[PDB]
């Protein structure tokens, strides 16, 4: 019993984190085989971040301008290139701790673990979600760029996020591991509009199923709604639309609890319209939306990794 | 409002 | 910016987790140097857990009754003993991944990271606190006993909790790494009274300081209270007393924000008496008490480890 | 109410 914001074990990623220094800029890199991946703004200077021309900045660099530190050993950079908004620094040593891995570009609503790092050294691990507006509500200070987000499946680390920057609202923006930003953002220190965020409906439903599995049932009721009727309520409360694919993804949790998806939707409608009346669900007074259906199954069934 | 590189 | 429930990186602990099987019982052990530590109820049988006599049960076992699996290699048990409620299984191989470590018995209100494990394999990592009633609000299924809680300082892992069992309210009980239970609990499958829990006042204050550091200031006010007057309010709302030592521990956060501790106490009193009026603090509609003052400094300053 | 070993 119990339900916690649960991250993946971070050891496989810890062994990949290095420090990258260029000029007076320090951030983190991800060392896989003989390549170090890091945010390209490491090559910027202090007075040229309103609109840096990264092609020019990189042409002006050499291999020796990139200092790469892996724990207590310095790695020799033997090549450098740009792919979208990341740099690929080829080094003369393959990382002996390289896990089985993949690069994945996630959809909004999907969650991942973040290993926050400074000076190439891990600081802590936490869970977050790709928001519908393609920001993440992280915990990041100056020097944390190059920290990565990931999921694990058995022995394979699926990297999905590399951290770049912080928006003026205090939320965070970054790229996939090919260097493509999530959302409309660009690596310029400019005013950039973030979309109005919404609540991840399918995740809220997943978490209500987790609550039922853990014995919180006070919000259940005898009613069922239609998908169309529920989506009318969702739109009024700034919730994402629920699709039939979402209903199918919630299949396993519906079968385990015996509560049909549209039955749980009637609970969610009542919670949106009437609030919680001083009660809590899994220790929360708000409706939680950063657990996916898979996250719930993972944690309530004890899935382990390699 | 300004984006801040980290 | 941002403030998350942040666990320590788990890699150093992952390399210590093994599987221990005795009879038909499987749980986890902690492999440090040439000793594996695990909960002693691994030697129980299904019909003898109301009041097992552990001295008898252990006299009836031999080394070969303990199967210890470290990843893909089985470790040979060459000795066994009991210390309080843990077993120490001496093995013929020292763990080559043994980190610098200590065993610590923590005070109520202190936090730690849990590496939840099944079959000797890590499942996930989350943060929790030793409650004032010496339970922890964990996330644990059958087979998770032997999972450990820990803190890290630089390169040294301080182990503070080993998981044993779940109380009927769904909260969790366990021991220090010398096998001494936290709280009044005993390893018997019996009805056992847990004390009425209370809220960790100094931690709530720490988290209000984290909120201020992150720009949430709506709950601040111009008032200051006395320690005695605040403690009268704390007692009415089932909060722990605030001591002068707590006030001193909050020193660094008070100095950084310029908000005297007794000034922040006046905010907390107002929040207790009037609620939040539909607002949130660091994404929460409840007053959060599982961040210590050190946790706040750690996360808002970017402390890293080895 | 009963404690459950895990």
């Amino acid at each position: 019993s119990g339900f916690r914001k649960m991250a993946f074990p971070s050891g496989k990623v810890e062994g990949c984190m290095v420090q990258v220094i260029c000029g007076t800029t320090t951030l983190n890199g991800l060392w896989l085989d003989d390549v170090v991946y890091c945010p390209r703004h490491v090559i910027c200077t202090s007075e040229d971040m309103f609109n840096p021309n990264y092609e020019d900045l990189l042409i002006r660099k050499s291999n020796h301008n990139f200092l790469v530190q892996a724990g207590n050993v310095q790695l020799r950079v033997i090549g450098h290139s740009m792919q979208n908004c990341v740099l690929k620094l080829k080094v003369d040593t393959a990382n002996p701790k390289t896990p089985k891995y993949k690069f994945v570009r996630i959809q909004p609503g999907q969650t991942f673990s973040v290993l926050a790092c400074y000076n190439g050294s891990p600081s802590g691990v936490y869970q977050c979600a790709m928001r519908p507006n393609f920001t993440i509500k992280g915990s990041f200070l100056n020097g944390s760029a190059g920290s990565v987000g990931f999921n694990i499946d058995y022995d394979c680390v699926s990297f999905c996020y590399m951290h770049h920057m912080e928006l003026p609202t205090g939320v965070h923006a970054g790229t996939d591991l090919e260097g493509n930003f999530y959302g409309p953002f660009v690596d310029r220190q400019t005013a950039q509009a973030a979309g109005t965020d919404t609540t991840i409906t399918v995740n809220v439903l997943a978490w209500l199923y987790a609550a039922v599995i853990n014995g919180d049932r006070w919000f259940l009721n005898r009613f069922t709604t239609t998908l169309n009727d529920f989506n009318l309520v969702a739109m009024k409360y700034n919730y994402e639309p629920l699709t039939q694919d979402h209903v199918d993804i919630l299949g396993p949790l519906s079968a385990q609890t015996g509560i049909a998806v549209l039955d749980m939707c009637a609970s969610l409608k009542e919670l949106l319209q009437n609030g919680m009346n001083g009660r809590t669900i899994l220790g929360s007074a708000l409706l939680e939306d950063e657990f996916t259906p898979f996250d719930v199954v993972r944690q309530c069934s004890g899935v382990t990794f390699q | 409002s300004g984006v801040t590189f980290q």
